[PDB]
RNA sequence: AUCUAUAAUAGUUUUU
RNA sequence: CCUCUGAAUAAACUAUU
RNA sequence: AGUAGUAACAAGAG
């Protein structure tokens, strides 16, 4: 009897068991080599998608652009980027008319964001373009060079400490013609001045890699990551489009999770409850083909000219600065190819730069061609891409533009006995489309898909379907009659997080809780769950329980606990304890759990203050009261919130004495912490220099306290002499 | 005096001084956040990756100070070198267990006050009750709970600027408690603080894990409250309910709020009795609310509400007839008024539904802070007297009249982006929208109300749009005085007789509070509500309700079909019905009955179609006295969360569905069970269950001609065929018996 | 032309006060000029109502120790309310 | 009755 | 021979703090 | 050889 597990599929619907389509018990696939390949591609098929429009010189960067806009209607299904200006005016126009009064205070609320918005907002981020050293940099680092390098080019408009300021600080360097960076070697300082063409390249570029560690696709694709001088204005147009969307009933973002579910539940019934009794109502699952290479900057730019009328002239010029940046955008190649010599045996690394003029004898026939088509739009190691949006970026606009294609299907509208609705996330929809009879559900499909067509949305044929209004799937959620759960989705979580003993321990536990209140997962097997958890920290941690023999380097010291301890209920699984958890109490730390059966000793040295694997801190000599250490998921701090070390490869390159730096800010960061001491419970906001407002601080509080009497006369005198003393050194 | 010395040393030194100097405080943050980069992308992997090293671990050079270099049996517990971009060591996890095992102890007394709030938790878990475990027919909607309460009237902001002000008083900026409510709590917690020894950080996320109130939206079945969402996973599941209380105190808010639920599903479920008195009674005798017995809570709870009134006055129990709105407690001391469901435009070009209260009326409004004595009638504020204590008070009473009133003048001065829905696309109150959005700011609706010349008598105060004491105009209708009050009389609970039908009477003999005054809202309670009959989904919700309807006439197919077939009239009158009949609009439920009946004496006139489908899907709407007609019903509505959703006659529908290679019923997407296949099923395609008068033959022919609407089959005659648009998108050839 | 005289007639500490103050709020000196003149002169009238007092142990003002003035102007906003701050709390004086 | 406060960390979703 | 090192995309949401 | 799969590892650097 030859077992066919898909076989269940005949007594199970398939939605019911959607958990067994989903093999996320094995590694995800990754990416081993370069990413040139495929940005090469991504260029070389956004090109082909508008292949029949305009070609044009920029005066600017002399790069060669393509304007699909106002080109040929297609003539055929296959993916086109001819969007017509007229039907994207039209469809915002008629969003307008259908909810009134929306772009107005979508912008009244985004003009009070702009204007209050601060600096550090960029801080957050973990990768960035650095163009002053052509690679990826934390944003923090990205953020502070370009600063940098900004004041010693005399543009010091960020001090204001707003971003707008700082935006005003990116227009003026694009005037500039010459500028000046810093750059290291093997660890020198050298000067490097670039001319205003290299410069304005830089500004406009966009790196790109390879994304690993992605399920459901079998090949690999490319991801992008903005530069500097972009992602302020990227960051005021998304949020005009947040609010745009938090006022539209078919939007699926900014909405996730359970809140998400409830929305889209609503708004099917909705919908469903306004369909007529006697007409026929289906549902198409949908996919757009290439969305983010035929959407076209210079759409979003017409959409957001049309949202920003009767508006401040400074309002709309500093929303419409993201679309004209990204419509004369460039791409990084990556890090190049390999090439390798049987005869020789060898290996060498072919930077990318070299792309441009390198013989092509070495290139196998997919990459020949790659190379061939796209050398013509190669400048300065980059390669011009004019249209399209390259990877994840304005999700949320064009939300509002399907949104607005979905807007288009009312009654009012159609002026016919069919019409439709439904919901729009980013790129994926599906589409209620009711009528009274069948060819006028083909009549409405067909018109839907027409009417994407001029705005340059492409229907995927093969990955979307339609059948009969009740079941659907919409961002990996599948509806029948109510959204169903999937736990295969969730399962990677279960497991030990990595940050240290208790911090695994609260998350597994919270891990196991949350899937029991969200995923439906039955007692038994969160039990089960419970007792796996276990097995893997302790054979992670070696925390095996005292009373084994489990050979690790940790038994003997867990061993010699276990025997001198008297309640040993009261240890922690970290030190070889007992599990006590089950259902009842999966929301309680574990240290709170069994507080009441801890011996006085080792409670004692448990919540030690003066523990040197947790840090301490300087009020007066030492805060001597509770563990301190950014505590996520780690409630009481114990001798178990130590830290882990550090990846040191920074070591062997020329960056290296960077660490020294970041040192020296946290020195200087502890002591503006003894004179302010909420900096580190809020953040402070200034325009004064560090040491000029601790020089204050310090003059204000001895002013304070001599006349409060808390100090004597001669620690005054002294505090007012090292503060005139200061003073001068800062002349000096 | 080492803050400043440190100060100086640094300035001293060059890089130390560029970096002080160059630096702003806004840009301390960013410099704050720099660093060479944290190469970590999986977590979980370099974690087991590290365990395998000698010395994963970090630690202050101070552990080289007080733990030795080798434990007893010469393993090394750490090393000197550093860690990379620091000056931090290398040590291994016998470091953390020697330390544990003979570290020096200190004294851990004051931990449970920094961690109260898990200790209370485990309080909590220590001393709750267990009960029974039932199995049953969950259905967990999605809605907004709690996980934090915080504190009561405080808000995120107002606990954050609390905690500032408690914590760093000389960081406050520019904030002034202006609240009363933060005021007191600010120097409640400087008292309970005074002469603390703990470190302000500290202090801080304390007051933040005590004060800050955080919620979530869940899936959640019974209550909503912070305590009883806490332990959600164990009380609640797909198929089963633990019975639990927690161990602590309960909040009188919330036993309000539940009770208030309890007796509006109870009454609601009450007038559809033929007897409604001691249905009402048993109920309230089979109930509980948060493990205490709806009587006791009933006796020891001074809530003014009509549904508690009427359970009261049906225990024998002095009632208030006052009611709540907007902060005030109303009083009606005249006048009768009947509910209506109106649509209206409002002044954002918004259309919405209100439930308008017709006929004049008079009440006496009381609040912690003003009073007044209004009267008015349908949509028309006839006139409104004001004694509030200072302007503001009597402004807020303004407000709070002029959109009770329900005027249009009010709603046309709605403006701005206000919205009548959740963020989850869930209906909103909209006289608390209203409310809300006016309490903000009522300009607009001041400068739109109008004014009007005074005559100037008693004394009596004018006001003006502008909230100032005029004497010539004022607002229309508006009067300000000084000497009413009559507040004692507000808590003069009075003995009442309570009619068989629930119809509340003065000793005089004056009808006070009736069912019809009991408001149609659909809410959840905040603390579990426990039912114990033979149906304990008897005063549930409305989805509930259905699918537990559908599940029991599934259950009992045999003898309900049985009976059905054999003696209709005791069938219809059972009482599983009645909570599925509170659910149908009340004017259509006669007729709908009527509807129902009349199909299945068709179904058993004509032999050899019976669908089980049809029968179980119209019995629970045969329920009421029938109201004969001739109308035809393509679809029959029910009342869920405000919005009627259809029940179609036939095919399926979002409610109903059947699916025949399942065999399976879906009721609003839970599964109320498979039917069993009975041999007398007419497997012929014929319906004799669909139309008032009709037989459908068979599906469409074109000989008859083209179809017709249903309500256009008045005109045919005994024997004529015809073509019919019945059903979705389908054309069917029928016949007149 | 106002911004040359203004440069030109104030000493540089007024000056470097004022221009901090307008970059706070995005205020471009070179643009607004008139504006640049009003806190100049804010500044110097403030300047010169506080300096050249002291007040002794007795608690009686003199003119030649600590100052009888607590300047709040020339200052971001931030330390500003943290002075106003310090001062209420340390004699009670209405915020 | 309403309910998008911030910042850190990890996980999930978003293919010619 | 010897020294060092074992590799951080965007948006939204979820959980904890 | 093997892993693996549209490009790499089968140690790299000083
Ligand atoms: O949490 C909900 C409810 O339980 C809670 N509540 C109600 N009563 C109390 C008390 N007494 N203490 C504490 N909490 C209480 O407040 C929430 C109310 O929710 P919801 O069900 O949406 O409100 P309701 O449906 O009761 O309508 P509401 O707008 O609040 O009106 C209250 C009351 O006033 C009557 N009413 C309004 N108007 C315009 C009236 C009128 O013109 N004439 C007459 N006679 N009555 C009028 C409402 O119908 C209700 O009776
Ligand atoms: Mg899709």
């Amino acid at each position: 009897m030859d077992v066919n597990p898909t076989l269940l599929f005949l007594k199970v619907p398939v939605q019911n068991a959607i958990s067994t389509t989903f093999p996320y018990t094995g590694d995800p696939p990754y990416s081993h080599g370069t990413g040139t390949g495929y940005t090469m591609d991504t260029v070389n098929r956004t090109h082909k998608y508008s292949e029949k429009g305009k070609w044009t010189t920029n005066t600017e960067t002399g790069a060669p652009q393509l304007n699909p806009i106002d080109g040929p209607l297609p003539e055929d299904n296959e993916p086109s980027g001819y969007a017509q200006t007229d039907c994207v005016l039209e469809a915002m126009a008629f969003l307008e008319e259908s909810h009134p009064g929306i772009f107005e205070n979508s912008c009244l609320e985004t003009m009070e964001i702009v204007q209050q918005t601060r600096v550090d907002k960029l801080t957050q981020g973990r990768q960035t373009y650095d163009w002053t050293l052509n690679r990826n940099q934390p944003a923090a680092t990205a953020l502070a060079n370009t600063i940098e390098v900004f004041r010693s080019n005399g543009l010091t408009a960020n001090e204001s400490g707003r971003l707008i300021d700082f935006l005003k600080d990116v227009m003026d360097s694009m005037d500039k013609e010459e500028m000046e960076i810093t750059t290291h070697f093997q660890i020198g300082k050298k000067k490097q001045r670039l001319n205003k063409r290299s410069y304005l390249i830089r500004a406009l570029t966009l790196n790109t890699m390879t994304k690993d560690a992605e399920r459901g696709k079998l090949k690999r694709r490319a991801i992008a990551t903005p530069g500097m001088q972009i992602r302020g204005f990227v960051y005021f147009v998304e949020a005009l489009a947040r609010s745009i969307c938090e006022k539209l009933e078919q939007s699926g973002l900014p909405v996730g999770g359970n809140e998400k579910k409830a929305k889209l539940a609503n708004v099917v019934r909705k919908m469903m409850t306004n369909s007529q009794d006697t007409e026929l109502s289906f549902t198409i699952t949908g996919d757009n083909t290439k969305w983010n290479e035929n959407q076209n900057p210079r759409m979003f730019l017409a959409m957001i000219t049309y949202i920003t009328r009767n508006q401040p002239e400074w309002f709309r010029n500093v929303l419409s600065i993201a679309p004209i940046m990204f419509s004369n955008k460039m791409a990084r190649l990556g890090k190049g190819y390999m090439f390798e010599s049987k005869s020789m045996k060898l290996r060498t690394q072919v930077p990318a730069e070299m792309l441009a003029n390198i013989d092509l004898k070495y290139f196998n026939k997919s990459t020949r061609e790659k190379i061939e088509k796209i050398r013509p739009l190669l400048i300065d190691g980059t390669a011009s891409l004019s249209p399209g949006m390259m990877m994840g970026m304005f999700n949320m606009l064009s939300t509002v533009l399907g949104v607005s294609i979905l807007n288009l299907g009312q009654k009012k509208y159609t002026k016919t006995t069919y019409w439709w609705d439904g919901l729009q996330s980013s790129d994926d929809f599906a589409l209620i489309v009711n009528a009274p009879n069948h060819e006028g559900i083909q009549a409405g499909v067909d018109r839907f898909y027409r009417t994407c067509k001029l705005v340059g949305i492409n229907m995927s044929k093969k990955k979307s379907y339609i059948n009969r209004t009740g079941t659907f799937e919409f961002t990996s959620f599948f509806y029948r009659y109510g959204f169903v759960a999937n736990f295969s989705m969730e399962l990677p979580s279960f497991g030990v997080s990595g940050i240290n003993e208790s911090a695994d321990m609260s998350v597994g536990v919270t891990v196991i809780k949350n899937n029991m209140i969200n995923n439906d997962l039955g007692p038994a097997t969160a039990q089960m769950a419970l007792q796996l958890f276990i097995k893997d920290y302790r054979y992670t941690y070696r925390c095996h329980r005292g009373d084994t023999q489990i050979q690790t380097r940790r038994a003997f010291e867990l061993k010699k606990l276990w025997e001198q301890t008297r309640s040993k209920a009261g240890l922690l699984v970290s030190d070889g304890g007992p599990n006590l958890y089950n259902i009842r109490n999966l929301h309680i730390p574990e240290v709170c759990l069994k507080w009441e059966l801890m011996d006085e000793d080792y409670q004692g040295r448990l919540c030690n203050p003066m523990n040197p694997f947790v840090s301490h801190k300087e009020i007066d000599s030492v805060n001597n009261a509770v563990v301190m250490p950014s505590m996520e998921y780690d409630a009481v701090a114990t001798t178990h919130s130590w830290i882990p070390k550090r990846n040191r490869s920074i070591l062997n390159t020329s960056q290296r004495g960077i660490l020294e730096d970041e040192q020296m800010y946290q020195k200087c960061c502890n002591l503006f912490e003894k004179f302010f001491p909420s900096s580190s419970y809020r953040r402070p906001v200034g325009i004064s220099s560090m040491v000029e407002a601790m020089v204050s601080r310090a003059r204000i509080d001895a002013r304070i306290d001599f006349e409060s009497g808390r100090i004597k006369k001669e620690e005054f005198a002294e505090i007012m002499k090292i503060c005139s003393t200061i003073e001068e050194l800062r002349r000096q | 005096m080492e803050r400043i010395k440190e100060l100086r040393d640094l300035m001293s030194q060059s890089r130390t001084r560029e970096i002080l100097t160059k630096t702003t405080v806004d840009h301390m943050a960013i410099i704050k956040k720099y660093t060479s980069g944290r190469q970590e992308k999986n977590p979980a992997l370099r974690m087991k990756w590290m365990m395998a090293m000698k010395y994963p671990i970090t630690a202050d050079k101070r552990i080289m100070e007080m733990i030795p270099e080798r434990n007893e049996q010469g393993q090394t517990l750490w090393s000197k070198t550093n860690d990379a971009g620091s000056d931090r060591v290398m040590v291994s996890p016998l470091a953390v267990t020697w330390w544990n095992r003979n570290g020096p102890t200190t004294s851990t007394v004051h931990y449970p006050k920094v961690y109260k709030t898990y200790f209370e938790k485990v309080e909590r878990l220590k001393h709750g009750t267990f009960g029974p475990v039932h199995f049953r027919n969950q259905v967990k909607i999605r809605r907004r709970v709690d996980i934090n309460p915080g504190h009561a009237d405080l808000s995120a902001k107002e606990a954050q600027d609390v905690i500032m002000e408690v914590v760093f008083p000389n960081e406050v900026g520019a904030r002034i408690l202006t609240s009363e409510s933060q005021l007191t709590i600010t120097k409640e917690k400087k008292k309970e603080l005074q002469d603390c020894k703990i470190a302000p950080l500290m202090v801080a996320y304390m007051l933040e894990r005590e004060l800050v109130r955080k919620t979530r939206f869940l899936p959640v079945a019974g209550g909503t409250s912070s305590v009883y969402i806490e332990v959600l996973h164990l009380t609640q599941g797909t198929c089963w309910e633990q019975m639990y209380t927690p161990g602590g105190e309960v909040r009188n808010d919330d036993v309000d709020q539940s009770l208030i639920i309890a007796a509006r599903n109870i009454v609601r479920r009450a007038t559809v009795s033929a007897d409604p008195l001691a249905s009402l009674l048993e109920m309230c005798h089979s109930t509980q609310i948060g493990g205490v017995r709806m009587v006791d809570i009933l006796r020891q709870n001074p809530t003014e509400e009509q549904a508690v009134d009427i359970c009261k006055a049906a225990m024998g129990l002095r009632i208030s007839s006052s009611f709540s709105f907007g902060g005030f407690t109303f009083k009606r001391t005249s006048g009768s008024s009947v509910k209506r469901e109106e649509e209206v435009l409002t002044g954002n070009l918004q259309t919405l539904k209100i439930r308008v209260h017709e006929g004049y009326e008079e009440f006496t409004m009381v609040g912690r802070r003003a009073t007044a004595i209004l009267r008015k009638a349908t949509r028309r504020l006839i006139q409104l007297i004001v004694s509030g204590k200072d302007e503001q008070s009597i402004a807020e009473a303004i407000i709070v009249a002029m959109v009770f009133s329900q005027e249009d003048c009010m709603i046309k001065a709605v403006r701005g982006d206000l919205n009548f829905v959740n963020r989850a696309n869930q209906r909103l109150n909209p006289m608390h929208q209203l409310l809300r959005h006016f309490q903000k700011d009522a300009k607009v609706l001041f400068q739109n109300w109008g004014i009007e010349p005074i005559d100037n008598v008693m004394g009596m105060i004018g006001i003006l749009p502008d909230m100032t004491p005029s004497t010539e105009m004022s607002l229309r209708g508006v009067r300000v005085s000084k000497m009413g009050v009559d507040e004692y009389s507000s808590t003069e609970r009075v003995v009442v007789s309570i009619d068989r039908f629930l119809r509340v009477r003065d000793q005089r003999g004056n009808v006070l509070l009736s069912p019809e005054e009991v408001s149609e809202t659909q809410g959840t309670e905040k603390l579990t509500i426990t039912y114990s009959s033979s149906m304990m989904w008897e005063i549930n919700g409305p989805e509930s309700v259905l699918v537990n309807t559908y599940q029991w006439i599934i259950r009992n197919w045999e003898n309900v079909k049985i009976q059905w077939s054999q003696d209709p009239t005791m069938l219809y009158n059972k009482m599983e019905f009645e909570p599925f009949q509170s659910l149908v609009p009340k004017a259509a439920r006669g007729q709908y009955s009527g509807f129902v009946r009349v199909l299945f004496q068709q179904m058993r006139d004509v032999l050899g179609t019976f669908d089980t489908v049809q029968i179980i899907k119209l019995l629970p709407f045969a329920a009421a006295p029938p109201e004969q007609s001739r109308m035809q019903f393509s679809s029959l509505t029910v009342n869920v969360r405000g919005s009627g959703m259809r029940i179609v006659v036939r095919g399926n529908s979002p409610v109903f569905n059947y699916n025949k290679a399942t065999k399976r019923l879906t009721v609003l997407g839970k599964d109320a069970g498979a039917l069993m296949e009975d041999p007398d099923e007419g497997t012929a395609g014929v319906e004799s269950a669909v139309l008032r008068g009709f037989l459908i033959l068979g599906k469409e022919n074109k000989r008859y001609g083209p179809a017709l609407s249903i309500n256009e089959l008045s005109n045919l005659a005994k024997g004529e065929k015809a073509n019919v648009l019945i059903g979705q998108g389908d054309v069917v050839l029928v016949m007149k018996r | 032309g106002m911004e040359d005289f203004v440069r030109q007639c104030f000493n540089p500490m007024i000056v470097e006060l004022a221009e901090k103050a307008m970059k706070e709020y995005g205020e471009d000196p070179k643009i607004e000029t008139n504006k640049f003149a009003s806190i100049c002169t804010h500044l110097e009238v403030c300047f010169m109502y506080s300096d050249f007092h002291f007040i002794d142990e007795r608690g009686e003002s003199t003119i030649i120790l600590k100052h009888r003035f607590e300047i709040i102007e020339g200052r971001d906003r931030t330390m500003a309310w943290t002075v106003v701050n310090s001062i209420c709390n340390t004699t009670g004086v209405e915020k």
